[PDB]
């Protein structure tokens, strides 16, 4: 019997700072035990300072990104070139996903950008459109490896102030873009070591009020 | 697993990668897939990890007793016969896919064994999930009348093909050279082309970060 | 596999391709499917590689122990031992074996043993997946009391066609000649047999 | 859902229906009224698949009320029961059938007679002196076969009904949290509060 | 399907078909509504050129839409039945979804909406 | 999930956890499972996250359209029935929802309706919904009286979620409290179980099964 | 929902400094039966694109007709049909990719794996893959079926990343492709000896080579291999 | 009905400078229902420590079995078993049940008393040995533990620092797993002193 | 079978076990004692597969009584619980495993302490202050988490137990016909007749 | 079935056995599997009897309507109509059809259409269950530009062998000759072809 779904592997990661947000993802694309491409990007600039990735089944991932990009285009046409805010983009994507509730897009979607107060924003979606704004989210094959590390290092979970008898928590604070990229790179190299579907390369898209910048780093190719 | 075996002028060489997986997770980054059956008979193993270890140890044990009984150095065909009959008896349920090689009074030998009990003879062989990547290299570069150094190069190149192109294989290349008239030389981590890069950050915690409820001394003495 | 054995004036010749598969992958392109159970009693193997090897090994053991006690076994006897194993373990075996040997009294003889474990003595026998494509050709071309050169050409042309159509067959054409003169091994490479 | 009973006596029809609504390992409610008034002298109790029951009951209720307003007239219990049966008989060959079993208790004012109809989800209608749906019947039918008389009073019918509930409370595996009892007679429909 | 636009504007900005429908109302028997401090009374004329009538069965001029709302009319009698039927169905549909009977304003708004739809739909008067 | 809502002398209490799961994977610890439909209406979410989230925000749009058309806030009964009739149309298609529509109106007073994806709709004083509903019931039922003070009722709702968060593996994160009065709903904070458990254990003297 | 009947095996390809090379054998298999031997599985579109197709052959012939029609439709009311408004490889791919994904979404796929190789108008090499699932990807080397397992490793030794492409000549690239085709003939049970090869160069244009054969094979060592373990004669 | 994830739990081990650490959670449940918050998964036979995750009945059985075997070992050998030797015993014992295995994920940790070398090892359910320089993980949050360890770990940590690293590895991994947590225990092991610490963690 | 509970307080272990035996749609008995005395200061309650339960209970009882006679000595609750666990741990890989879940309440006379052990059919043993098997735990555990204190008296334990039974009688789908309550302390085992 | 069509110097000849089955029962031993879709465009049918008949009927209708408007259709056109039906209804059809016709410009032509609905133009084509047994023979014996008598003998000998081995084939060998001269029907009975 024909199976319309497939698994293209890879993993993605979104972190939000005070005045910026990053959306990272490895560039490896796979089926079963073969590598299809060592460089096939899956993090995209969708306009209006919104970056997006839909990781899992690449055909669905591409289709969704394609449709959202097109949604941004028509939002301009219909509402006098108004900028699509990240919260509005999130709600729109929910409807794109839930529209196929009974034949889902097999993807874990993350978008990143800035909210209307200029602060960093990351939204994450399940395959059928359930969404939530967070400081932090990993998605895809190695999400289970990376996410707990993010809880510890971004949100300072389980970390208490030394000598306070485990009574005073380590206080929450925004991270600099330099600190965030360090965590992203360490997250992906760690994931590369222990997950076979993660490697080859790492592409990070950084979003500030000035626009969308890119950074690329080699990952292990085994 | 990727594993290979290559015959040359005055003996035989085998090689293997060092990745061990549990689904998509790398359980062991540097496991030993080259097994000693007797001093000059070695076995490369793919398949179920515990099976290749256990069946190689059992036959190795019985080969040692046989060698002592007969006052003779063990032959590769004896290990071949004992392994295949054991595996056939278990109708494939013992998932061991082996490349058996070595030197004995009869000469130098290279064989392969499938989990179900079939054996092959050849000048070059490859088994495991990366066997197609390896065999592609072997079919491209193998020739009659290889030297020792040529055969090592060909064998390790065939393993590398697996390391880079097969997600089931990774990390390092182990090699074992069995030459006639000489001691077998086991080359553990002959190549290490997958060294982890320096981490961006030290995650050493301030002492007292973890909240503690109780302390106590444990008694290990009598 | 494509395999066959053919009797002729001076004895019998066995023939086989050299391909072993797992699915569509060729696990071995230089396999030897012609296999000695006694000096001048050989067999062609088809079906499960593990099963046919395990069977041939047991038969070779049985005939070696036979020879120690009662001297050279007949080709019929060898076929009977194959049958006994194939028949009694039919539920757990996938083996299609052709048994061929040379006596001085009986000259060349061929026995084929299909899946069920039945025995069939024939002037010639074909078996394996590729045999289906040459039933027509072999029936039209086989003659009794052929010469050595004629029988070699018959097997060469036959297996060439079996190989051409069957994806599960290929590589080299191996042959083993069984006569009073002794045992001769022949090999024929693609470049020769493909353009026949 | 689960337990719905009905008894027709001399001058009235009495319906008893369990109060429990259970989902999984939890009794979500113990005061559920598994009945709808279709007209002033016609009452329908129901049991079956979750959701289907109330949806079907209220759909019938709306249709009968629509008829009442259109004609300024109350349909007979027989007429209502036949309408209900046909709706279920249509339903059973639909893409998704209503899985609802009903009892219809009514007082025919033209005949001055009580009437009780038992209809299952297939659209199987029967008029009965006493009726039950589901596993309840396996206890109550034989009990009523013994103790029921056709000339009983409403009070005698209620005592006869108490005997059924007692038996069910003794031998039924599940706790159905008692019953709501309603009487249908010449003066319409009223609920017994202390049962 | 019959598509003709029967209700259309004229040069002076009138929809004659709607205005001619008002003439049909003007021809109909008189109906009056008066509301008091604690009641509403609906009075209706019945023309007396019809003797030998059977008043038991003859359609009454005042119709119950629900148990708490009534509707009387003036104009074409056959037309009124269609409006009354739709109103009665909407009354029950409202009770079904909202779990509350219609307000008089809501029921009126529905009936008026139906009438309006028939002034800019093709193929209908 | 674990969610509850109960009625008492001083109105309605609504309490929920904040965990989302994908099998044994804890996906989130900060999910909003209460949706604020209007200043007098609340909706709780249990089951499929998308299903609940999508259709309850859709419900909010239908409630807004009602008050535009009717010039009056929708009744709790009518709001709940819009949702129940919607899911009944999808019955069999595989929607997974356990919801509670809570609110106050003049004609109804404080009202709670249970609505689930197989079309069940129930008015009631107390309900607990979700994988940890039984744990919440155990504490809530054994301490419930109608005459609870607003202060005591808020705590009992909070304590019942905590009970379930502790025992049910698929409940946890934090407690979100709400109080519904004649004047509308009032938010009573997000309470992380990380701190709330130990605070309750110490002050109350409960949770003796746990290593202190 | 389908099952493939007459099938074509590996399509292999790679980029080199000035263009792309693509190859595929001339076999139409019918299960294990090697049924048809004159099957061309490389289809040129214009003078700048070659589409290589594996999988179901009836679906391949349907795709041929679609591409043939696309050329016709593009020429309509188009004075620049053989110039600026000629069909680019990237247009041809996106069209096929759209069709493939739409067909999978209707649960009635075209049972194929497709590689579109060509050169864009600005001289850029184009090489991209698409299959029955609508999955698309690009890489310096691309291959389908067994080619993915056996050819890619060999071709990746020549061009392992982007920077290796300018360093690779057409002579070196073709040599690697031809070698890979030989290896597939050794090891793929549904391959044939006869194949076609196409080169799309930004300077010399489209060169289509038919009736190529695998040659310089190693079989001699087979004579030395006897038995399966212990046998000596 | 997947034996290895009915009860839940995790174990992790790490090496440091002249020391080893092994830690486990305290939860024992029956799928969603948490039953016990006192169920320790680490045991020791002399100076050799063994942690076991998976099906709780097999955890208890194997503990009792290895206590049995190490007690007889000591009587006959007249010495305590070493980690390398005990590792081999665990592997043999598990492979003995090859086609009807104990549904467990054991982890050996300890210091060889002769050489002084820190030693850790892990096993699958049928005994395959997984030796490591750095860390071994096991249980229903093994993915999480792999991610935590692979990023947090560095070589040659001092006992007091190693405690922080392994504790943070366990805690944050446990909080992303529904079936792990409900308390935690950490063993710090030096050549001739062992300290056992109970960690404060969230109880949901 | 179905409901078995256990509470360990300061000086005693209290076991409560449902009285109903249901087969199909019939409650066959409403006075069933789902317990066996293993020794003078050790009591075992049980629940699970029909037949298996009593067969297993009595088999354990025989073995402990055999031990008692042989050694003229009473095994500790800990020793008995470990014996029982091993028997179940053997059973689970048999051709036909015992599908029985047990609670073992005992008073250790050497330690002067009450002890409660919960063991499931897999052979999963835990010592607990309060325990339950089956669906009962889904209500009682959270309830006891709130109201239980370690220093409670036997009377306080009985009131705490009444609170559990009340909750189960309110929210459980099935009628389990109340419970038989037994107390295990320094003076042995006795049954509360009025519960 | 065993069926085939062979081009030669003067045109093309179609051939077929005459056996139809339900399981091992022969429902018809004198079937006519050679079928006219146009004056000099015929087809050989294999697979489901109902499917191939329904298809042939539709094609004959299409070509009749073609002829009314545009004159004589080409053999290629006829094959395209067969393909269109077979391809678009592949999920619901079990039909293996060989199309053969004679033009004066194009002379003899043969198109084979297997299960999937693909089209293949060949010098000769074989199909049906019995074709498997004569791939070897037909490949070895076919020559281009044969005479009428040679082509008849080639088909007769080929189908004789296909019939001999395939249980699903048998009865008489029907043949239809398509040349400029016209249309000739040939029949050959068991007594002749069996002893070839
Ligand atoms: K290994
Ligand atoms: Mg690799
Ligand atoms: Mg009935
Ligand atoms: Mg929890
Ligand atoms: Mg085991
Ligand atoms: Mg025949």
């Amino acid at each position: 019997q024909f199976n319309p779904y497939g698994d293209n592997g890879g993993t993605i990661l979104g972190i939000a700072g005070e005045d910026f947000a990053v959306l990272a993802g490895d560039t490896r694309n796979i089926t079963d035990y073969s590598i299809n491409s060592r460089y096939e990007p899956k993090v995209f600039d969708c306009g209006d300072n919104i970056v997006m990735s839909a990781n899992g089944f690449a055909a669905d991932g591409d289709a969704l990104v394609k449709r959202f990009k097109n949604s941004v285009k028509w939002y301009h046409f219909d509402h006098n070139d108004k900028k699509l805010s990240i919260n509005s983009a999130a709600r729109n994507i929910q409807h794109l996903l839930y529209g196929k509730r009974f034949f889902p897009y097999y993807v874990h979607t993350i978008i990143a950008g800035l909210d209307e107060d200029g602060k960093g924003a990351v939204y994450s979606f399940d395959p059928v459109g359930s969404y939530e704004r967070e400081q932090c989210r990993a998605g895809g094959a190695a999400a289970s490896l990376i996410m707990p590390f993010l809880d510890n290092q971004v949100n300072f979970k389980n970390q208490y102030e030394p000598g306070t008898n485990g009574k005073v928590k380590k206080p929450l604070k925004y991270l600099s873009v330099e600190e965030v990229i360090k965590l992203v790179r360490d997250s992906f190299t760690s994931a590369t070591e222990r997950h076979i579907q993660v490697g080859d390369g790492l592409e990070i898209l950084i979003v500030t009020k000035d626009g969308v910048r890119k950074e690329f780093y080699e990952l292990k190719r085994d | 697993t990727t594993i290979v075996g290559v015959k040359f002028n005055n003996g035989v060489v085998i090689a293997a990668d060092t990745r061990s997986t549990q689904g998509p997770i790398v359980a062991d980054k540097n496991c030993a897939k080259l097994h000693r059956i007797s001093p000059k008979i070695w076995c490369a193993g793919a398949g179920t990890a515990a099976d290749t270890e256990a069946v190689t140890q059992l036959i190795g044990s019985n080969i040692e007793l046989h060698s002592l009984y007969t006052s003779r150095e063990p032959r590769v065909v004896s290990a071949l016969q004992m392994l295949k009959q054991h595996l056939f008896k278990y109708q494939g349920h013992i998932g061991a896919y082996l490349i058996v090689a070595g030197v004995d009074p009869t000469g130098s030998h290279l064989f392969s064994i499938d989990a179900h009990g079939s054996t092959d003879v050849g000048y070059y062989l490859s088994l495991g999930s990366g066997s197609l990547a390896a065999m592609a290299v072997l079919e491209s570069h193998w020739k009659q009348d290889l030297t020792k150094e040529e055969a090592i190069k060909l064998a390790s190149d065939a393993i590398q093909a697996g390391i880079w192109n097969d997600l089931g294989s990774g990390s390092n290349v182990d090699v074992c050279v069995m030459e006639i008239g000489k001691d077998a030389e086991y080359l553990r981590n002959y190549l290490t082309p997958n060294v982890r890069e320096e981490k961006q950050k030290s995650y050493k915690f301030p002492r007292g970060t973890t909240a503690v409820l109780k302390e106590s001394i444990v008694n290990i003495c009598d | 596999t494509s395999i066959m054995a053919v009797t002729f004036k001076d004895g019998v010749i066995l023939g086989a391709d050299s391909r072993t598969t797992t699915g569509a992958y060729i696990a071995n392109r230089v396999t030897d499917k012609l296999t000695r159970v006694h000096d001048k009693i050989w067999c062609c193997r088809s079906g499960s590689a593990a099963d046919t090897q395990a069977i041939a090994d047991i038969v070779q053991y049985h005939l070696e122990l036979y020879t120690s006690q009662y001297g050279t076994p007949s080709t019929e006897t060898a076929a009977s031992v194959f049958k006994e194993l194939c028949y009694e373990n039919k539920d757990n075996l996938t083996a299609g074996i052709i048994v061929a040997g040379y006596d001085d009294k009986n000259k060349g003889e061929v026995y084929t043993i299909p899946l069920g474990g039945s025995v069939h003595k024939l002037p010639y026998a074909i078996a394996g997946s590729g045999s289906t494509f040459i039933y027509g050709y072999c029936d039209k071309n086989f003659r009794e009391n052929m010469s050595k050169e004629e029988t070699v050409d018959f097997i060469k042309h036959s297996l060439s066609q079996a190989i051409k159509w069957d994806g599960s067959s290929g590589g080299v054409i191996r042959m083993v000649v069984l006569t009073a003169a002794g045992v001769e091994r022949l090999i024929f490479y693609p470049d020769e047999y493909e353009q026949l | 859902m689960d337990i719905i009973l009905g008894i027709r006596v001399q001058d009235s029809v009495i319906l008893a229906s369990s109060k429990a609504v259970t989902r999984g390992i939890s009794v979500l409610k113990d005061s559920d009224d598994k009945t709808r008034q279709l007209s002033p002298h016609t009452l329908m109790s129901f049991a079956g698949e979750a959701g289907d029951t109330v949806q079907f009951a209220e759909y019938i209720q709306a249709n009968i009320q629509l008829y009442s307003i259109r004609e300024d007239y109350e349909l007979s219990p027989q007429a209502v029961s036949s309408f209900v049966r046909q709706e279920l008989a249509k339903s059973i060959r639909s893409r998704r059938p209503y899985q609802v079993n009903v009892l219809i208790g009514g007082y025919d004012k033209k005949k001055n007679k009580p009437e009780l109809y038992q209809i299952d989800y297939l659209g199987t209608k029967v008029e009965l002196p006493y009726g039950a749906h589901g596993y309840s019947g396996f206890y109550t039918f034989s009990l009523l076969d013994h103790h029921y008389r056709p000339d009983m009073t409403t009070e005698e019918g209620l005592d006869l009904l108490k005997l059924c509930v007692q038996e069910l409370e003794k031998r039924m595996p599940m706790d159905f949290k008692g019953v709501i009892v309603k009487i249908v007679d010449k003066d319409g429909i009223r609920q017994v509060d202390d049962f | 399907g019959y598509d003709r636009a029967l209700s259309i504007f004229s040069p002076d900005g009138h929809i004659f078909q709607v205005e001619y429908a008002l003439e049909a109302v003007k021809r109909g028997t008189c109906a009056v509504g008066v509301k008091g401090k604690n009641c509403v009374v609906l009075g209706c004329e019945r023309r007396s050129t019809l003797k030998l009538q059977d008043t038991r069965i003859t359609p009454s001029k005042v119709s119950k839409i629900d148990s708490h709302v009534v509707l009387s009319f003036s104009g074409l009698n056959a037309d009124s039945r269609i409006l009354i039927e739709k109103a009665r169905v909407e009354a029950q549909s409202h009770r079904l979804t909202l779990e509350d009977p219609v307000t008089v304003e809501y029921l009126t708004r529905y009936v008026a909406g139906v009438q309006q739809r028939y002034t800019q739909s093709g193929g209908v008067r | 999930t674990t969610t509850l809502a109960f009625r008492f002398q001083g109105g309605i209490i609504v309490a929920v956890d904040s965990r989302a799961t994908a099998g044994n994977w804890v996906a989130s610890q900060t999910v909003k499972k209460v949706i604020e439909i209007n200043p007098f209406l609340l909706g709780t979410m249990a089951g499929g996250a998308a299903d609940c989230q999508f259709w309850e925000t859709w419900l909010g749009s239908q409630c807004r359209l009602h008050e535009l058309r009717e010039k009056e806030r929708i009744s709790v009964a009518a709001a709940s029935k819009i949702l129940s009739n919607l899911v009944y149309q999808y019955k069999g298609a595989g929607l997974s929802m356990g919801t509670m529509i809570c609110g106050y109106t003049r004609k109804e007073g404080p009202t709670i309706y249970y609505v689930d994806s197989d079309g069940t709709r129930l008015k009631g004083d107390i309900f607990c919904v979700g994988s940890g509903q039984t744990f919440a019931y155990g504490v809530l039922d054994s301490n419930y009286k109608w005459d609870l003070s607003v202060e005591d009722a808020l705590y009992l709702g909070k304590r019942s979620i905590l009970a379930a968060a502790h025992r049910d593996a698929y409940s946890g994160g934090s407690v979100n409290l709400y109080h519904v009065t004649e004047d509308g709903w009032i938010y009573h904070g997000n309470h992380d179980v990380g701190e709330l458990f130990w605070k309750v254990k110490e002050e109350e003297g409960s949770f003796n099964n746990v290593i202190g | 929902t389908q099952q493939p009947i007459v099938t074509g095996t590996s399509v292999i390809s790679m980029k080199y400094d000035n263009g792309v090379i693509i190859a595929a054998d001339n076999l139409g298999s019918y299960g294990s039966l090697l049924r048809f031997n004159g099957v061309e599985r490389l289809i040129p579109v214009g003078d700048n694109t070659v589409v290589g197709i594996s999988g179901d052959i009836s679906d391949m012939q349907h795709i041929e007709r679609l591409l043939k029609d696309l050329v016709t439709e593009n020429a309509y009311d188009n004075p620049l049909a053989d110039a600026e408004e000629a069909l680019e490889p990237s247009y041809i791919f996106e069209y096929l990719a759209t069709v493939m994904y739409q067909r999978r979404s209707k649960m009635n796929p075209l049972w194929n794996a497709i590689i579109v190789a060509g050169v864009q108008s600005n001289g850029d090499q184009f090489l991209r893959y698409v299959n029955l699932l609508g999955v698309t990807y690009s890489s310096p080397t691309l291959a389908t079926g067994f080619g993915a397992h056996m050819a890619n490793p060999l071709l990746r030794k020549v061009v392992d990343r982007e920077s290796d492409i300018p360093k690779t000549t057409v002579q070196v690239a073709e040599e690697a492709i031809v070698n890979a085709m030989r290896v597939l003939y050794y090891r793929d049970a549904r391959s044939s000896r006869n194949f076609s090869l196409a080169i799309i160069d930004k300077n010399t244009g489209l060169t289509f080579k038919k009736n190529l054969q695998v040659e310089n094979m190693k079989w001699d060592f087979a004579k030395d291999i006897k038995g399966y373990g212990t046998q000596k004669i | 009905s997947d034996p290895s994830s009915i009860n839940g739990g995790i174990v992790v081990a790490m090496t440091g400078k002249d020391c080893v650490a092994i830690a486990c959670d305290l939860r024992l449940g029956s799928q969603s229902l948490g039953v016990s918050n006192k169920f320790e998964k680490i045991f020791h036979y002399g100076h050799v420590f063994l942690g076991i995750t998976g099906l709780a009945t097999d955890v208890t059985t194997l503990n009792e079995m290895f206590r049995y075997k190490t007690n007889l070992y000591k009587l006959k050998e007249e010495r305590a078993i070493e980690p390398e030797t005990f590792t081999q015993l665990v592997s043999s014992s598990l492979y003995e049940r090859r086609f009807g295995p104990y549904f467990v994920g054991p982890v050996v940790a300890g210091i060889n008393s002769k050489s002084g070398k820190p030693f850790i090892a892990g096993f699958d359910l049928i005994g395959c040995i997984d030796e490591a320089k750095d860390f071994i993980v096991s249980g229903t949050a093994s993915d999480q533990l792999f991610g935590m360890c692979e990023s947090l770990y560095e070589p040659n940590l001092e006992p007091e620092d190693l405690f922080e690293t392994i504790s943070q590895a366990l805690l944050n991994a446990a909080d992303r797993d529904a079936l792990s947590g409900w308390g935690a225990v950490v063993y710090i092991i030096k050549k001739d002193e062992v300290v056992k610490r109970y960690l404060k963690m969230r109880q949901d």
